[PDB]
């Protein structure tokens, strides 16, 4: 029915903070998913640029 | 409920779920059972009445 | 099934499986247990007749 493209730019280490049902920092204070299934996630290294 | 997190608190919760709905099912069926035998005794009893 | 993965789809289906026989197994007993009491009662009205 939509899309939603959500993006920004985090650590390399703290990218699998990225997923319901994960704990840490990015997880419990910047960001989250719920108790459900989003569409799918990906991440490339971008460090060069 | 207290010492852990949803995420995993729903298959902990859910085997306990699955086995007293189990029990409660025996339970019932059994009683479904001794009370087929003790509406043929009430019947005996209501004839010989 | 149109929408994941075999060895994912496994578990799923499992659970629906389960609960599917189940249910089945349910409403085969309890069909068992009215029945008998058909029988009980149409022996009744044999005897009646």
């Amino acid at each position: 029915t939509n899309v939603y493209a959500d993006s920004f730019v985090i650590r390399g280490d703290e990218v699998r903070q990225i997923a319901p049902g994960q704990t840490g920092k990015i997880a419990d204070y910047n960001y989250k998913l719920p108790d459900d299934f989003t569409g799918c996630v990906i991440a490339w290294n971008s460090n060069n640029l | 409920l207290s010492r852990l997190d949803p995420p995993e608190a729903e298959v902990q919760i859910d085997r306990l779920i699955t086995g007293r709905l189990q029990s409660l099912q025996t339970y019932v069926t059994q009683q479904l059972i001794r009370a087929a035998e003790i509406r043929a005794s009430a019947n005996l009893a209501a004839t010989k009445m």
